[PDB]
This record gives structure tokens, sequence and C-alpha cells, in this order.
């Protein structure tokens, strides 16, 4: 199990760690989180007492190095760092075990859920999405634009995900227009799954992230590509059996852990009615159906 | 966006534009089949492509044949349209090209918009005007080339005749969508209104009879007295 240090705590902000929320107070003793499931991404995520405006945080992987939180007072904002010292890291975090100042990961043996929304995330595409290659994590906030958003401003500070466009030359093949905007499956097994993401797995992990972006940073770029993700799949006639099955299961998660409060801003009316009730795999997302139905009623 | 009252001397500025209308692309007859069901027979159609300011009415012809084997013919008959129009454009001269196309129903916009994105600066657009264009095969000339056409074929007509000569294209499209709403209210009527002075004659490469200024007056009266009248007779008013 691992541990995120914290310098201090000096302004009262809500924490994030995962599915998760705490509260601390300014100047509270916190000294940071411990026992972190190695094996899986994290995120570490902060909304500020002050200024509910701007949540942030950060993807990170504690098998990739030592990492810490310390409040930087110029730029107004906890910030993840590395220690490359590794001996003085462990001195330092036994401390504060010894002083019982860490609140603790609550992994509770019956739950998958951090499991099932990340299965497919992986620490390598999270940095190819988030371009910052000095840093082993990622900073990611509820404002920043997509690659494609900036198509529709700074390159340097946008999500990379991979552009979708249904009326687009890359998803239409000259001669078979109507065929290829009706059923669009060249654009997923031919463009992007053998072509740019090369297996089911690459994409899924792209669709988990964003999705996770969306959630916990109100992140509205991220929150297109999730549903353009979705659509994309539903909206194709020819797909792997065993991706149809895993996308049940995914979304399924996804909408279990959504707040109930908040499926009025991060769920789509018309894509999801047209996934379960119009398109091709209307019939085959049975689980996500049944929870939706369920839950969300409304929505549909 | 979409065009309307507002912004309607747009269609006859120098921007090359053309209306696209598909409501004759796929016709049929409904009729008993022996067993006493239903079936349909299709006939043979056109797409209605018109430049507002010229007049040029690019009208292909689309043939029966080429619905054969194929399934949900009404989806289809969007898509051939776009296909159509996508062609027409391509076989343009870049300087002939339309800046704007406008479609009459907002179901042709996708299917317009996907055949054109080799031509991203074309504006796909719909329009709040109700045109009367599905009235073009009450045109005896247009609708007689249609019904004996054997094969796919595109033919060209001004549909404004001679009139540009006279008169504005303002004037000449409200004089079109006049006669078009007309004999889409009462072809019976508009056709005896148009046609009961033998005197007055059709010339063989126009569509429309020869009348003179003050005769297009009493006729454009007529047909806004048909219209009016047709309106009471639905309406009881
Ligand atoms: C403050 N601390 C540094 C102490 C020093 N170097 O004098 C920051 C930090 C680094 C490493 C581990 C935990 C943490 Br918290
Ligand atoms: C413990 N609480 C929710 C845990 C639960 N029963 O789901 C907030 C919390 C999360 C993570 C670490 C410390 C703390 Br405090
Ligand atoms: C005279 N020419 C066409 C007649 C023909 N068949 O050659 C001009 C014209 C161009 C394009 C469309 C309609 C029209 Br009318």
């Amino acid at each position: 199990m691992n541990t995120v240090p914290f310098t201090s705590a000096p302004i009262e902000v809500t924490i994030g760690i995962d599915q998760y929320s705490f509260n601390v107070k300014e100047n509270q003793p916190f000294h940071g989180i411990k026992d972190i499931p190695i094996g899986h991404v994290h995120v570490i995520h902060f909304q500020h007492a002050d200024n509910s405006s701007m949540r942030y945080g950060y993807w990170f992987d504690c098998r990739m190095g030592n990492f810490y939180i310390q409040y930087d007072p110029k730029d107004g904002l906890y910030k993840m760092m590395e220690e490359r010292d590794g001996a003085k890291f462990e001195n330092i975090v036994h401390n504060f075990k010894e002083r019982q100042m860490m609140v603790s990961y609550p992994k509770i043996d019956e739950d998958d859920t951090w499991y099932n929304l990340t299965e497919f995330v992986q620490m390598d595409k999270i940095r190819k999405i988030v371009r910052k290659d000095e840093n082993q994590f990622s900073y990611v906030d509820s404002s920043m634009t997509t690659v494609q958003e900036n198509e529709l401003s700074d390159p340097a500070h946008s999500l990379n995900y991979t552009v979708i466009n249904f009326k687009s030359r890359e998803a239409i093949r000259p001669g078979h227009e109507m065929e290829d905007f009706l059923d669009k499956s060249y654009y997923l097994n031919t463009v992007m799954l053998q072509g740019i993401f090369k297996n089911s797995s690459n994409y899924f992990g792209e669709l988990q992230f964003a999705f996770l972006n969306a959630m916990f940073f109100g992140n509205y770029g991220s929150s297109l590509q999730w549903h353009a993700m979705i659509e994309l799949i539903c909206s194709s006639a020819t797909v792997p059996k065993h991706m149809l099955d895993k996308l049940d299961e995914i979304l399924y998660y996804q909408i279990k852990t959504l707040p109930e409060q908040y499926s009025d801003i991060l769920l789509n009316e018309r894509v999801w009615n047209i996934c379960l009730y119009s398109s091709f795999q209307k019939n085959s997302l049975h689980n996500t159906e049944k929870i939706m139905e369920n839950k969300y009623p409304e929505l549909l | 966006g979409a065009m309307n009252s507002s912004n309607y001397a747009e269609l006859f500025n120098n921007d090359i534009k053309l209306f696209v209308d598909d409501t004759n692309v796929y016709r049929v007859t409904v009729h008993k089949t022996f067993e006493g069901n239903v079936a349909t027979k299709a006939i043979n159609g056109c797409i209605f492509t018109l430049n507002p300011k010229t007049g040029h009415l690019f009208l292909k012809i689309i043939h029966t044949s080429v619905w054969a084997g194929q399934k949900r013919l009404s989806q289809l008959a969007k898509w051939k349209t776009a296909e159509e129009v996508s062609a027409l454009v391509r076989s343009l001269p870049k300087e002939e090209q339309p800046k704007q196309i406008i479609v009459t129903r907002k179901a042709m916009l996708d299917p317009l918009e996907v055949h054109m994105l080799d031509f991203p600066n074309i504006a796909i657009r719909p329009t709040e005007l109700r045109l009367p264009f599905s009235a073009a095969m009450s045109i005896d000339k247009l609708s007689d080339v249609v019904m004996k056409a054997t094969e796919p074929q595109m033919v060209l007509f001004n549909i404004y005749d001679d009139w540009l000569d006279r008169i504005s294209s303002y004037t000449a499209f409200s004089r079109l969508t006049l006669l078009l709403r007309a004999l889409k209210t009462n072809e019976e009527s508009a056709k005896m209104i148009l046609l009961s002075d033998p005197t007055i004659t059709i010339k063989s490469y126009h569509l429309w009879p020869s009348f003179t200024d003050e005769q297009w007056i009493t006729i454009e009266s007529q047909m806004r007295d048909l219209i009016l009248t047709e309106y009471g007779r639905k309406y009881n008013v």
C-alpha cells in the first residue's frame, strides 16, 4: 500500500481520492493519505472551500515514483511533486504514520468499484492525452479544453483526446456516404480500432478516462468525448461481441457511480435514448439499460 | 443558418446559390393486390435544383430503375438526391459552383452535408419558407419529360422563360412562387387561368405562355383570387 503525504493544509479544501471525498479545515493537522492500493491509477483532487470554482487534481500511479502534495501560496493551489530521495521520503512518511497524521484510503474487501472504473486506464496513455512530460503525474482541471474544442485555446494546457467527428472525411468513405453515416462500423473498426487505438483496450481506456474527468472535474469537453465514444459503438452494426459485453459493464459502473444530483448535467438525453432505444445496439446493453431505467427514468 | 422572411433578398444577390427540392424524387402509386393487400408501384421522379437569380433549373430525372432491389426507399431518396447534387456541383467549373445550397426540407441537411464534405466552403442551409416547388410536376412540359424518360437523364430549363429581359429576379421569383402555389392549391383552375385564351401561346422552348406585361398583371390577380377562393372553400370563410 502506498502513501501521498502532504506538507500541510494551509487552506480549507475538500479533498477527493478516486470516488471518495473528505473535508480539511484551514491549518488542520493533516499530512496526507495512506493505504492507497497499488496496481491502479489514482486521482487526487481538490475544491477550495472559498472558491468552489476550479476543481483540479492529479492522475498518478504510485509505482512510478514517490509523490507528495505541498500548497504553493504564490500560485494558490495544492501541487503534486516528486521526491527523488527515496530514503528521505520513507523516513518522513514513517513519522506521519507513527503520529497518525494521515487519513486511510478506505478500500472495503467487497468493493471493485475503482477497478471497474479504471480497468483499461493506463498512466502511459493519460500522459499522452495530458502533455506535460517533465512530470510522471498529470494535472487536470475544470476549465481545460480539448483539442477538438480548440478547433471549434492554449495548446499546452489542452486535453488531447482522439478526435471523433461523424461528419468528417475520416468517418466517411467516398461512395459509401449513406452506408457509413447510418452504420459507423467502418469508422469504429477500421479507422479507430485498427488504425488509431490499435485495440479495444486502449479505446475503453480513453473512454473511461474521459468519463472520470467529466465526473470529478465537471470537465465539459471530457463529457463530450465520453458520449462520442459511446455513440460511435452504439451506432455501429458490426461490433465484436466481447466489446459489447465489456461496454455494458463499463457503462453500468459509470452510471452506478454518478452522483444522482449531477445526472442532469453529465448525461446527454439524446445520446442515451438513441443508444438504448434506437441504435443497432439497443438490445445489447442489458445491464446498462436496467440501471438507467431504474435510476434515471426521467432522462428516458 | 436558416433562410427566412428577414433575409429574403439574399436570394437575389450575386453569390451563386441553388435551391434543392426533393419532394418529387420518390413517387409511387398505391394499389390493391389480387389477394387484397396493398402494394406500391414507383413512377419516375425528379430532383428540382434551381438558381433563383438566373432561373436555371437543372432537372435530374430519377428513373424507377434506381429503386430496383433497394430497401427503405424514402430514406434512400434523400441520399440519392444528395449524391446527384454533389455530382452536379463537381461537374461545374469552380467559378460556377454555388457558395450556398438551400434545401427545402430539413431531412436533406445531413445527406447533403455528408456528400459535400469535399466542399467545406459551400454552406448547406435550411429554410423557414414554405416554397411550393412540389408543384413543379404540374408544369406540363416538365411532367412530360419526366414520365417519358427511359433512363436517368438531366434536362435544363430556364423556369423564368425570358422574363428577366423585362423584370428583376426578385419579381420573377415572386411570379414563379405565385404560379406554383396556385397550381398546388387547385391545379385545374390554375391551368384554366393560364391556358383559356387560345391566342396566347407557349413558345416551343418556354414553359409558360407569352403574356404581355399587362396580361401578367391580370393573370397574377386571377391566381391570387384562386388562392383566396380555395382558402375559403377549404376553411369555410
Ligand atoms: C516538507 N517535506 C520535505 C522535508 C525536507 N526535505 O526538509 C516535503 C515532502 C518531501 C518528501 C516526503 C514527504 C514530504 Br510531505
Ligand atoms: C472515510 N470517508 C468515506 C469512506 C467510506 N466509508 O466510503 C471519507 C474518506 C475517504 C477517504 C479517506 C479518508 C476519508 Br475521512
Ligand atoms: C441555355 N442553357 C440550358 C439549355 C440547354 N439544354 O443547353 C442555359 C442553362 C444552363 C443551365 C441550366 C439551365 C439553363 Br436554361
